[PDB]
């Protein structure tokens, strides 16, 4: 069976150097015509080609990143490497290892991809989120929770420890820090009478917070 | 060009 | 670079419809060897891309006959005769002839439904955030269709472009709607120096904007 496996460091800061490994099996890079490459995809973004290396040490690169890239191999160990110098947030992507030959009988195409490896480039120190309740304004009601300025992913969010999943919208985090929001829509008679609480965990910093959403008063 | 053989 | 322009970027369909995705390259894809290295890839949510079509119109092993490929030079099309459920995802055209290798930006094959207006909700900063000297105003636009929607922030009647963060959920699996979250983040000082806060949405479903607002001083 053909398989490819990427390994990376998950998190690294700007200026630093990215070292990515790929470990294949089912074919040899020594085989004449064989080649292995890297393609990436930033979060919810296109697919960008990075580099390819050939069995006979020949190399292809993407012009934009040429001054930052170095693809290399070790065909005795079934491994391809790629270094990216001077990373920055930009480079936060999922990195894919792919097989591609330049001969027909070997498979001139991107048939084989690995699962891929997540690489986040951020300057941030681990930071506990700030969990804010969001009550409706004056005069089926909707409540919200703002989880603000946290690093890294992920946070877990539930309403009444999970007791409430109907009419939940939890929005994907966006960035050096992440922010998150969730909405819950309950029947207009349910709230404020029955309590509704926002439960937020941030494993990385040992954060767990329960915020009751409190009705606005005259004071 | 990118490497290919026909 | 060779540019792959896909049309459209969003393609709503019903299951059992026929679908077509145009892909046009900024220059010829005919390699000097004789071949047109134009491929098509499918990426399903949180999965690696999979090859569907290579050299214009060669189906990959295992790809069902309801997919086909057509075209020459700089003008290519993918067709799906009966969209099946498992077909929904993001489709990329790729050219492997020129350095650097390029993909198109991606065509989302998504599910068509009836037009649905956003339920909009606005929320002032929590006392908690204010206590701590920050100031965010959050807006939620839930369960609309189609996906395009102009959302605007107004403070006292001036438009605020600075310090806005937006987040979209993917097409809901249950009802085929989208939802959005908008956060305006100001300093406590700037929040305390203005009074009127308006989240304002424009959508196909209303001829005039949906306005939600509040006045700080009355919270």
């Amino acid at each position: 069976q053909v398989t490819l496996k990427e390994s990376g460091p998950g998190i690294l800061k700007p200026s630093q150097t990215l070292s990515l490994t790929c470990s294949f099996s089912g074919f040899s890079l020594s085989t004449s015509g064989m080649g292995v490459g890297w393609i990436r995809q930033p979060s919810g973004k296109g697919l960008e080609w990075l580099a390819h290396i050939w069995w006979d040490d020949d190399r292809s690169y993407n012009p934009s990143l040429k001054s930052q890239l170095t693809i290399s191999k070790d065909a005795a160990r079934n491994q391809v490497f790629l270094r990216i110098t001077s990373v920055d947030t930009a480079d936060t992507a999922t990195y894919y290892c792919v097989r591609r030959a330049h001969t027909t009988v070997l498979g001139d195409w991107f048939a084989y991809w690995g699962q891929g490896t997540l690489v986040t480039v951020s300057a941030a120190k681990t930071t506990a989120p700030s969990v804010y309740p969001l009550a409706p304004v004056c005069g089926s009601v909707t409540l919200g929770c703002l989880v603000k300025g946290y690093f890294p992913e992920p946070v877990t969010l539930t309403w009444n420890s999970g007791s409430l999943s109907s009419g939940v919208h939890t929005f994907p985090a966006v960035l050096d820090l992440y922010t998150l929001s969730s909405s819950v829509t309950v029947t207009s008679s349910t709230w404020p009478s029955q309590s509704i609480t926002c439960n937020v965990a941030h494993p990385a910093s040992s954060t767990k917070v329960d915020k009751k959403i409190e009705p606005r008063g005259p004071t | 060009e990118f490497r290919h053989e026909a | 670079d060779v540019l792959m322009t896909q049309t459209p970027l969003s393609l709503p369909v019903s299951l059992g419809d026929q679908a077509s995705i145009s892909c046009r390259s900024s220059q010829s894809i005919v390699h000097s060897n004789g071949n047109t290295y134009l491929e098509w890839y499918l990426q399903k949510p949180g999965q690696s891309p999979k090859l569907l079509i290579y050299k214009v119109s060669n189906r990959f092993s295992g790809v069902p006959d309801r997919f086909s490929g057509s075209g020459s030079g700089t003008d290519f099309t993918l067709k799906i005769s009966r969209v099946e459920a498992e077909d929904l995802g993001v489709y990329y055209c790729f050219q492997g002839s020129h350095v650097p290798l390029t993909f198109g930006a991606g065509t989302k094959l998504e599910l068509k439904r009836a037009d649905a207006a956003p339920t909009v909700s606005i929320f002032p900063p929590s006392s908690e955030q204010l206590t701590s000297g920050g100031a965010s105003v959050v807006c939620f636009l839930n369960n609309f269709y189609p996906k395009d929607i102009n959302v605007k922030w107004k403070i006292d009647g001036s438009e605020r472009q600075n310090g806005v963060l937006n987040s979209w959920t993917d097409q809901d699996s249950k009802d085929s709607t989208y939802s959005m979250s908008s956060t305006l983040t100001l300093t406590k000082d700037e929040y305390e120096r203005h009074n009127s806060y308006t989240c304002e949405a424009t959508h196909k479903t209303s001829t005039s904007p949906i306005v939600k607002s509040f006045n700080r001083n009355e919270c």
